[PDB]
């Protein structure tokens, strides 16, 4: 965890090593093209307009 | 070592709602009549 650094690990080849622009703040609606969160929870809902 | 788990099932979509179709299951079918009966100038209206 890095806020504001740069930092750096043991293993020097930079391409195995993963990093998040991560915020977790916002909720969207579940789509084949994003994966999943591992909370896979359900947590909220909404309607779709202009009802038949 | 990376794995991918893919899920898929279904649903009704939302216009099913007034879109949707029911099967009937129906038998023994009984009838029902309305009649007008008139006597001596007597008029009556009934249903049986
Ligand atoms: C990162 O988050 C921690 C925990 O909320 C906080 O203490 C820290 O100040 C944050 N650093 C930032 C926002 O640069
Ligand atoms: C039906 O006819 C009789 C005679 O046949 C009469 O006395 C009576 O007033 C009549 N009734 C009506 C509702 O017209």
């Amino acid at each position: 965890i890095v806020s504001t650094r740069t930092k750096m690990n043991g293993c020097t080849k930079a391409k195995q090593c993963i990093a998040y622009k991560r915020d977790q703040t916002k909720w969207v609606f579940n789509s084949p093209d994003l994966i999943r969160h591992t909370d896979h929870s359900v947590q909220g809902k909404l309607h779709i307009p202009f009802r038949l | 070592e990376n794995t991918q788990l893919s899920e898929a099932y279904v649903e009704f979509a939302p216009d099913c709602t007034i879109d949707h179709a029911v099967a009937l299951k129906v038998h023994t079918a009984a009838l029902k009549v309305g009649l007008r009966i008139v006597y001596g100038n007597t008029t009556a209206r009934l249903d049986t």
